[PDB]
């Protein structure tokens, strides 16, 4: 059959410490091996595990992967998930009779959210260094979701975790601003 | 033995009948390495269009080739196979004997 | 009976005369069905038996790709083994490879094999268990470690006991009119005087398939291994084989000697004797 | 059919 | 080990581009893959020791080769909008049946014309005194605005050196005109330091935005590959 690789779910957002299940299915069982990769922005692909057609599973640190060749299924298990695990996880196979090219799934976009020790959710207004202003929502817990505003003139960014290494301190932040002057930050993220 | 000299058999496909179309064969076998020159001769002169089998080898890794051409044998005409290989100081000529 | 499929690969380096010469041939039993020659203009796997011509374009595309790939790897391997044996780039060297599978009458897997040579000597061979390697020398032991790491044995085993047997079954069915035929030897005896007190008895087997045959001379019902000339089994060029065995006999003792012919096609072994 | 899993010596 | 040049390509429809790859030192195989939003990663073509070994579902207008030094070039002619993708080179010490080491990729953007492309405007927003009072922490916000397409790399430079500690940037740029299909983009980044570190006027903060734009054809400005930076010195105020 025409080899097609499909992965469920397409995306997964979970808090750190959870044991994760990443699913992979393929239509044709005549494979040499199945390879799991992680993809990070601008860094390309890094190999996680290579499972031979004769092997039932492979382990590498906190990663475990199963292969059911007849069923055309593979499962990647991520134990005690860390923020550093955040990446696109790619399932790929090589066909028997071929010269080793990979046939790829579209991937699982995994986000492992850091646990916020002391949530202190506050909204601050910042003024341009050189009239112009932006709203900063910061120090909110990882359960908090930041959705784009209703107003067309209001721009809101995705949430973002920074790490101050010297203080062992992590905090979420999201930025909001408007084309309209004297924008109120109070209900910018509300 | 690193280098092995060719065995040579020169023979017709069918029993030789004078004035009857046939095939002249030169079977070279048991040689190494594979580079070899094989000509079929008619009255000592090279036969122009001779074909050969695709190079293969035996269990002992020695090579074999069949060289062959259509021919119509006669009483007077003399046929031979001329073989040169790295193992031979000069070309080896084996005369066609219709009883071999 | 039992049947085999075998692929043979020869790569020969030719210093200062281009890249290595590569010739690949495929056989079912004693019948060749495909060839590739790196020097040929086609640059395609080519048919050499009528019954392979019924394979579709995807077959010829894949076989051409995979035979070229084999030649490419063997080209790299010539460089590596030249390194392993501390040999000059000025000298020609030869890699030979044979792999294939045997099936029984029922078409079930009988055995698989792969054997690799360098300059006409054993280099590395897959063992009968299809799980382990026999390396001939310390150079081959490096190849063995590389092949163990890359699971060569596991992948080759899946090919030999699966793909190989499946395609052999397929070829035997498609070519059954020719491949599953047994042409028995057409046999005769000739008499050639040497002198007044000696003559040659030559026992002939012609037009037989497959190639496997036994020609033996007996004198007074006793095997005559000595005073015998036995030529190698030779191809007729029409897909049949020829062989003869000869004995030097005293003049008037021709009736003492019998020739014994054993072949798959013969219901029972044939006994020939000189008929004046 | 040819074997396609090519490992260098 | 695997290097790819150029990192970014902006061209118009019908144009021709050459993508370069160098495999890891001693690697024999070069594989080319195209990663689009629609099909994900798709095999294009692979080379072994300077010769083609296999071809994927590749178009005639797509061609490539591996040179004697084993570096590879991928040529994409008569470019269409659908060719916009991340083009990956992977190399292998052998045939690549077990191992394929991926380069960082070349991102290609194909557009109707180059009239719509513009560089970013950049601004550094100073920390809230309310934040400093409440947390004893000071968050500088950088905002890149009005750039097209979304080929930008944002970095924070403190006293002439790039910093990563206390930094985080939006995963991808935001569209300023979600309606418009040729919408210009915005990107934000946060640099958080101690109240003390901001309050020291000896400390210099610079948000650097590397923009990748257009030897190309061109009246208002010339959107070339350039660095746009905004600055904000520390203040006790």
């Amino acid at each position: 059959m025409k080899q097609e690789v499909t992965q469920i779910p397409a995306a997964l957002s979970v808090p750190e410490g959870e044991n994760l299940v990443l699913n992979c299915s393929f239509t044709d069982s005549a494979i040499y091996n199945l390879q799991w990769f992680r993809q990070d922005p601008g860094k390309g692909l890094t190999s996680l595990l290579l499972i031979q057609s004769s092997q039932r599973e492979q382990t590498s640190g906190r990663l475990n992967a199963s292969l059911d060749k007849s069923s055309g299924r593979s499962t990647l298990y991520i134990a005690a998930s860390q923020p550093g695990d955040s990446a696109t996880y790619l399932c790929a196979v090589r066909q028997r009779g071929s010269q080793g090219n990979l046939i790829f799934g579209k991937g699982t976009k995994l986000s492992v959210k850091p646990n916020i020790q002391n949530p202190d959710p506050a909204v601050y207004q910042l003024r341009d260094s050189k009239d112009k202003s932006v709203c900063l929502f910061t120090d909110f817990d990882s359960q908090t979701n930041v959705s784009q505003s209703k107003d067309s003139d209001v721009y809101i960014t995705d949430k973002c975790v920074l790490d101050m290494r010297s203080m062992d301190f992590k905090s979420n932040s999201a930025v909001a601003w408007s084309n309209k002057s004297d924008f109120a930050c109070a209900n910018a993220f509300n | 033995m690193i280098q092995r000299t060719p065995k040579i058999q020169v023979y017709s496909r069918h029993p030789a009948e004078n004035g009857k179309s046939n095939f002249l064969n030169c079977y070279v076998s048991g040689f190494h390495p594979s580079d070899i020159e094989v000509d079929l001769l008619k009255n000592g002169e090279r036969i122009e269009k001779v074909e050969h089998s695709d190079l293969s080898f035996s269990k002992d890794w020695s090579f074999y080739l069949l060289y062959y051409t259509e021919f119509t044998p006669t009483e007077k005409d003399e046929y031979a196979c001329r073989v040169n290989h790295v193992t031979l100081s000069q070309p080896k000529i084996v005369k066609w004997d219709r009883d071999m | 009976g039992s049947h085999s499929m075998r692929y043979f690969f020869t790569s020969v380096s030719r210093p200062g005369r281009g890249e290595p010469r590569f010739i690949a041939v495929g056989y079912v039993d004693d019948t060749q069905f495909v060839r590739f020659d790196s020097d040929a203009a086609s640059q395609r796997m080519e048919p050499r038996a009528p019954w392979i011509e019924q394979e579709g374009p995807e077959y010829w595309d894949q076989e051409t790709r995979n035979v070229k790939a084999q030649s490419q790897t063997d080209r790299v391997d010539l460089g590596t083994l030249r390194g392993y044996y501390n040999q000059s780039e000025a000298g020609s060297h030869t890699i030979q490879i044979m792999y294939g599978c045997d099936v029984g009458s029922d078409g079930r897997f009988l055995r698989g094999y792969r054997q690799d040579a360098y300059d006409g000597k054993d280099y590395i061979a897959l063992n009968e268990d299809l799980r382990s390697w026999t390396a001939a020398d310390m150079a081959a032991q490096i190849t063995k470690r590389k092949w163990e790491a890359a699971h060569e044995a596991e992948q080759l085993r899946a090919y030999l006991d699966g793909t190989c047997v499946e395609w052999l079954r397929r070829y035997l069915e498609n070519g059954k009119e020719t491949l599953q035929r047994t042409d028995p030897p057409k046999t005769h005896m000739t008499h050639h005087p040497i002198s007044d007190h000696e003559a040659t008895l030559r026992c002939w087997a012609l037009g037989f398939y497959p190639a496997e045959i036994t020609l033996t001379w007996q004198r007074d019902g006793e095997d005559q291994t000595q005073d015998t000339e036995l030529v190698e089994t030779r191809p007729a060029g029409d897909g049949t084989f020829q062989k003869w065995a000869a004995v030097v006999v005293p003049s008037g003792e021709e009736q003492r000697y019998t020739c014994h012919v054993q072949h798959e096609g013969l219901p029972k072994p044939l006994t020939l004797r000189w008929e004046p | 059919e040819l074997f396609s899993y090519l490992i260098e010596k | 080990g695997v290097t790819q040049t150029p990192k970014h390509l902006i061209t118009a429809t019908g144009q021709r581009v050459t993508l370069r790859c160098s495999p890891r030192s001693g690697d024999l195989s070069v594989y080319w893959y195209q990663q689009s939003l629609d099909q994900g990663l798709q095999f294009l073509i692979q080379y072994y020791n300077g010769e083609e070994r296999a071809k994927g579902n590749i178009l005639e207008r797509f061609s490539a080769q591996q040179f004697p030094d084993l570096h590879s070039e991928l040529n994409l002619s008569s470019l269409e909008l659908g060719d916009s993708a991340l083009y990956f080179c992977a190399s292998s010490p052998g045939g690549g049946h077990n191992e394929q080491f991926f380069g960082p990729g070349t991102r290609l953007t194909v557009l109707e014309d180059l009239k719509n492309v513009f560089p970013p405007e950049v601004a550094v927003f100073e920390p809230s005194e309310a934040e400093i009072s409440h947390t004893q922490k000071a968050t500088l916000v950088c905002l890149a605005t009005g750039f097209y397409p979304d080929h930008v790399e944002l970095s924070w430079w403190v006293n002439g050196k790039e910093v990563h500690s206390g930094v985080c940037t939006d995963p991808q740029p935001l569209k300023e005109q979600p309606a418009l299909n040729d919408s210009r983009y915005a990107l934000s980044s946060r640099l958080r330091v101690s109240a003390t570190f901001w309050q020291d006027p000896r400390n210099h903060f610079r948000c650097q935005v590397q923009f990748y734009g257009l030897n190309d054809e061109w009246d208002r400005a010339k959107p070339v590959t350039q660095i746009v930076s905004a600055e904000a010195w520390g203040r006790a105020d």
